[PDB]
RNA sequence: UGUCCUACGCCGGCAGGCGCGGGUAACCCGUUGAACCCCAUUCGUGAUGGGGAUCGGGGAUUGCAAUUAUUCCCCAUGAACGAGGAAUUCCCAGUAAGUGCGGGUCAUAAGCUUGCGUUGAUUAAGUCCCUGCCCUUUGUACACACCGCCCGUCGCU
């Protein structure tokens, strides 16, 4: 049905992804807010801020697919 | 069982539009037996092809 | 191209094909638009609420203009997929599951009326070796003349791919007792060229005697305007 | 012969047909 | 699946004809679906409704309240028509199976469309 | 491409004004600074920042004249449209398709016909089933044709 993503993390689902998240294989901006049911607006905010806190290790930059990975 | 068969010469092309061409293939596990079949696409010679039963003969006129 | 050639009706219209037809803007309008024709091309008496079938119903859009004219019906399709989608839209009539080609299971005089739009021309392929085209058209029609009561009408909307199919329902329809005839609406039109089976339960011999002599090759005297008339009354 | 012409309604035929279609300085 | 139906049901079996009628019923789910009343449909239904099949399957449906004979009129039993209304057009069986007398062969319903394919 | 193509300077936010030059043209426009394309940003499945129709108000230009909006620009309105039951077109390699750029008509339109380059493939190397055309044999099947039935019943003048 229809999508009612959230545009703001709430206190929830915020936990969730900064135990969860850096611990998937693959971490994409599009694969995140179809679990995590986001917006795709934040989808990728919320992941560069976890590239400044060293949670996550970029794979590829482009203005089209952003790839990211785990630690170890 | 699967069966695999290597063809050995085409015969010609056949079917109403010309959608199949008619293939005499040899096997694999015994270079004895030798069935005619039809196959769609492009088939040249020295083709493996993978035929699921490998009992009838296929024919068209 | 046409979705006959995709193969049988229980695998073309599968679980994704039966979503996008629900949401085909085209499909809604013309649907109900033949439906409309379909049903009134029966004449069944008006302020009479009758009993119908639905025969190929698919998503059940041919179903719902009757329900909302004030008639009850039954459907009987092949696919599971449109059926479930019928289920989904809350129709009113009963659904049956089934194959028309192996009969429809009711009993004899049942009907006031069959409608058809747009499943005939399935049987005139068989996908299977052990399907026939002629025996599963009789099989429909021999099936449908023993339910349909004396004296009704079925209408049959059917997309033929040439000529032959055309002719080659007419006579599994007429030879299992039918009488009735063919609904062509614009028949030398393109888009809105629809097909509608209607089927219900009962001097001058002067002239060529010069020619005769033109032929044997004596001289004759040229044809003007003066070669037979009378010249004047004889006493 | 009754076996030619067995085997010719038996088997396809095939060829004959030509089919026209479609740097140094 | 309406009790009207199965109650004009048969079997499409190439052996049975024309006897196959009628089927036996099996439930183990029944939902109630609100129809319209038209007073007009019940009225020309009842010569063509077959009685002693109505009840059989009704004690299949381990339902007895029922009439017990041909409710004809002019309209004017409502308290019969709405009853049989309820009867006939509106319990619908969600799951269950169908018995053909002559053949044997199952015809289950899976919510609430039997199917009657080979 | 042209004596109508335009360069450059100034003014206005844009359409658009004022001035001064080059080129009858492998000489100027023009190293023809084209569009898709490429790299970053925002958007996040929502008839939505997709889609632009239809409208309201104003400004500018060509024309004797712009009303039924010649044309262009700015702000505002945001319709259907969620890949099209079914009739049918074109196509075998720098081809189809995506993308822009130029001549004949033309006081001014854009809209027809023609070309040009750019990015660039899936399928096929066959057949006479459907359509059309051209050959050979034949007038033996069907139809035409012949023979027959030629719908019956009673009722009065
Ligand atoms: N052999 C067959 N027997 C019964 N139904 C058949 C059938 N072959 C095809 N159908 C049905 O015919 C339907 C055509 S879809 C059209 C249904 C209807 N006109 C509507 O739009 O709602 C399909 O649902 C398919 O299931």
């Amino acid at each position: 049905d229809k999508l009612n993503n959230l545009v703001l993390f709430d206190k929830a689902t915020y936990d969730k992804l900064c135990k969860e998240v850096p611990n998937y294989k693959l971490i994409t901006p599009a694969v995140v807010s179809e679990r995590l049911k986001i917006r795709g607006s934040l989808a990728r905010a919320a992941l560069q801020e976890l590239l400044s806190k060293g949670l996550i290790k970029l794979v590829s930059k482009h203005r089209a697919q952003v790839i990211y990975t785990r630690n170890t | 069982p699967i069966k695999l068969a290597r063809v050995t010469k085409v015969l010609g092309r056949t079917g109403s539009q010309g959608q199949c061409t008619q293939v005499r293939v040899e096997f694999m596990d015994d270079t004895s037996r030798s069935i005619i079949r039809n196959v769609k696409g492009p088939v040249r010679e020295g083709d493996v092809l993978t035929l699921l039963e490998s009992e009838r003969e296929a024919r068209r006129l | 191209r046409r979705p006959e050639h995709g193969g049988p009706p229980e695998l073309f219209y599968d679980e994704t094909e039966a979503r996008k037809y629900v949401r085909n803007s085209r499909m809604i309008d013309i649907q109900t638009r033949m439906a409309g024709r379909a049903l009134e091309l029966l004449y069944l008496p008006e302020n009479k609420p009758c009993y119908l079938l639905d025969i190929g119903c698919g998503t059940g859009l041919s179903g719902s203009y009757l329900s909302d004219e004030g008639h009850y019906w039954v459907g009987l399709d092949i696919s599971p997929a449109m059926l479930d989608e019928a289920v989904d839209r809350e129709i009113e009539g009963d659904l049956l599951l089934g194959d028309m080609g192996q009969g429809i299971p009711f009993k004899p005089g049942t009907f006031d009326g069959c409608i058809s739009i747009s499943a005939v021309q399935w049987l005139c392929n068989a996908n299977k070796k052990s399907e026939n085209p002629a025996k599963r058209l009789y099989c429909f029609f021999a099936s449908l003349f023993s339910v349909l009561v004396r004296g009704s009408r079925a209408v049959l909307q059917l997309y033929p791919e040439n000529s032959e199919q055309l002719e080659l329902i007419t006579t599994q329809a007429t030879k299992a007792g039918f009488s009735g005839g063919m609904v062509v609406d614009y028949p030398n039109s393109a888009k809105a060229k629809k097909f509608y089976l209607c089927l219900f339960s009962g001097r001058a011999w002067v002239l060529e005697k010069k020619e005769r002599h033109r032929r044997q090759g004596r001289e004759v005297r040229p044809d003007t305007q003066y070669t037979g008339r009378k010249r004047k009354p004889r006493f | 012969p009754l076996a030619d012409q067995i085997l010719a309604g038996n088997a396809v035929r095939a060829g004959v047909r030509e089919k026209r279609r479609g740097e140094e300085y | 699946m309406k009790l009207l139906t199965h109650n004009l049901l048969s079997s499409h079996v190439r052996g049975v004809g024309s006897r196959g009628f009628p089927l036996r019923l099996q439930a183990t789910e029944v939902r109630i679906c609100p129809v319209e009343f038209n007073p007009n449909f019940v009225a020309r239904m009842i010569p063509k409704v077959e009685w002693s099949a109505f009840l059989e399957a009704a004690d299949n449906l381990r339902l007895i309240q029922v009439p017990k004979g041909p409710v004809e009129g002019y309209e004017e039993n409502e308290e019969f028509l709405r009853t049989m209304h309820h009867l006939l057009l509106e319990v619908e069986v969600i799951e269950g199976t169908l018995q053909c007398p002559e053949s044997g062969r199952m015809f289950p319903i899976s919510r609430g469309i039997p199917n009657m394919l080979l």
